[PDB]
């Protein structure tokens, strides 16, 4: 672990 | 382009973007919610100026984005986001820009966009979205 | 809440 | 078509699907992980035969999907999912089907696909995915 919480991320769009 | 990454917040109150009808999406700034208070995000500006500014002011918290969509295409040699549309449970904002090129969309059945990251040069190159319940 | 746990769902893609 | 909704699980072990190189995606079935045991999802079958089967066996848990992409378009008057491609951190599986019509894609920077739902008649009409950290 680290102490930074995490979050779902989707992407990228825009020819990447 | 210059990379950006707002991180994650608790929802979205307002989106300030700009575009040009001959080119693409220029600048991008979000007013997040942070635990029921407004948080004014960094303002991610294009290297050039000339764009038409738009303010999408959502009726938070009852109004929220359900789909983001757009077009990517080539502008003066750069492949960029040429168009954006934001559809909420209340109405559709956009298309802003030029709706030509390859389409993309992120429709959400359950959950919230709670942040943006991406890259902006002359135009918006690409973006990702943080999602959360 | 109810006692049913919740998940992020993205979509649909295809027919509307 | 007939609706299906597998729910959410701990991860994905195998995808079994079928496709036709002139039409669209047909059958779809998933072997999920559920807390370390394989959970054999219901085989969601097309109404018609004549498809080619593919087994995508993933090296769970070190290998996982990072991007689902595909095309949607007409077959017989219906908008359906014409192709799918599954990119993991280890390799690419597909495209399977017919790579024509409207592109779509879901790339994931962080999180996991843990469930599918959708509808299949003669072909895969539409689908959505459950995401989790
Ligand atoms: C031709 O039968 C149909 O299959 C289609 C394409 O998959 C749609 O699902 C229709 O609802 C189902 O009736």
């Amino acid at each position: 672990q680290s102490g930074i919480s995490q979050t779902v991320i989707v992407g990228p769009w825009g020819a990447k | 382009g210059k990379a950006f990454d707002d991180g994650a917040f608790t929802g979205i109150r307002e989106i300030n973007l700009s575009y040009n009808k001959e080119t693409a999406i220029g600048d991008f700034q979000v007013v997040y919610d942070l635990n029921g208070s407004p948080y004014v995000g960094q303002n991610h500006k294009s290297f050039i100026t000339g764009f038409t500014p738009v303010k999408i002011s959502l009726d938070f918290p009852s109004e929220y984005i359900m789909e983001v969509s757009g077009y990517t295409g080539n502008v003066s040699g750069y492949v960029v986001v040429r168009s954006l549309t934001f559809k909420t449970n209340k109405k559709t904002y956009g298309p802003y820009g030029v709706t030509s090129g390859t389409p993309f969309n992120l429709p959400i059945e359950n959950g919230l966009i709670v942040g943006f990251k991406g890259s902006i040069g002359y135009w918006l190159d690409y973006f990702s979205m943080y999602l959360s319940l």
